C-alpha cells in the first residue's frame, strides 16, 4: 500500500486526539518515513525543473 | 508516550496505549497493525506461603 | 462538550459518499464534451457547426 | 506520416491540448513514494 497517505491520516488522528489524552501525557514522534519521501520528491522535482 | 509530570505510572501509560490507541489508529483504512513497545502490563500476583 | 479519558467521537452518513460521487462526475462531464467536440469538428471540419 | 499530419493540423493541436490537460491532471493527482518495494 501507499505510506504517505497512511502517515497523513495517522498524524491527523493523533492531532485530533491530543484533547482526549489525560493531563500531562504527550505523544512525541520518533520515526517518520514521510520526511524522506517529501525530501526525495522535492529533490527530484527540482532536478527535473533545473 | 512521555509524561512530564511524574504522575501517570508506566503501567497507566501502557494501558492507555493498548486499550485506546491500538483501537483508534487501527481504524485507518490500510494500517496493518499497531504494536506496543515498552511499558508495564498490570498483573494480579498471588504469592503463596508454603 | 468535554471527552472522558478513553472516549472518541466521529461523524458519518450518506453525506460521506455523495461528496465523492458528485466530485467524480464533475470530472467526467467536461471530458465527455471534449471527446464529443473533436468528433463534431472532424465531422464538419469547422468549429462553427460544432 | 509527417505531411499527412500537417494537412489536418487543427485536429493535432486540439489533441495535444487535451493530452496536456489530461497529463497535468494525472501529474497533480499521482501517488508518491521514496523507493519501490524491494521486499
Amino acid at each position: 500500500k501507499n505510506a504517505r497517505e497512511v502517515i497523513a491520516a495517522v498524524k491527523d488522528k493523533l492531532e485530533t486526539l491530543k484533547s482526549s489524552l489525560p493531563e500531562g501525557v504527550e505523544i512525541v514522534t520518533t520515526y517518520d518515513r514521510s520526511q524522506l519521501i517529501d525530501r526525495a520528491i522535492d529533490n527530484l522535482s527540482g532536478k527535473l525543473l533545473e | 508516550l512521555v509524561d512530564r509530570s511524574g504522575k501517570h505510572d508506566l503501567a497507566d501509560l501502557r494501558s492507555l496505549q493498548d486499550w485506546f490507541l491500538k483501537y483508534e489508529l487501527k481504524t485507518i483504512p490500510d494500517v496493518a497493525e499497531v504494536a506496543s513497545v515498552g511499558g508495564v502490563v498490570k498483573e494480579y500476583q498471588v504469592v503463596i506461603d508454603p | 462538550v468535554q471527552l472522558k479519558p478513553g472516549t472518541s467521537v466521529a461523524f458519518s452518513g450518506q453525506f460521506e459518499l455523495l461528496e465523492r460521487a458528485n466530485h467524480k462526475l464533475k470530472l467526467m462531464v467536461p471530458m465527455t464534451l471534449m471527446i464529443i467536440f473533436v468528433l463534431l469538428y472532424l465531422a464538419f471540419r469547422r468549429v462553427g457547426e460544432a | 506520416i509527417i505531411r499527412r499530419s500537417v494537412a489536418n493540423r487543427f485536429l493535432v493541436l486540439m489533441g495535444a491540448l487535451f493530452l496536456s490537460i489530461w497529463g497535468t491532471w494525472t501529474i497533480i493527482n499521482t501517488p508518491v513514494d521514496a523507493l519501490p518495494d524491494l521486499s
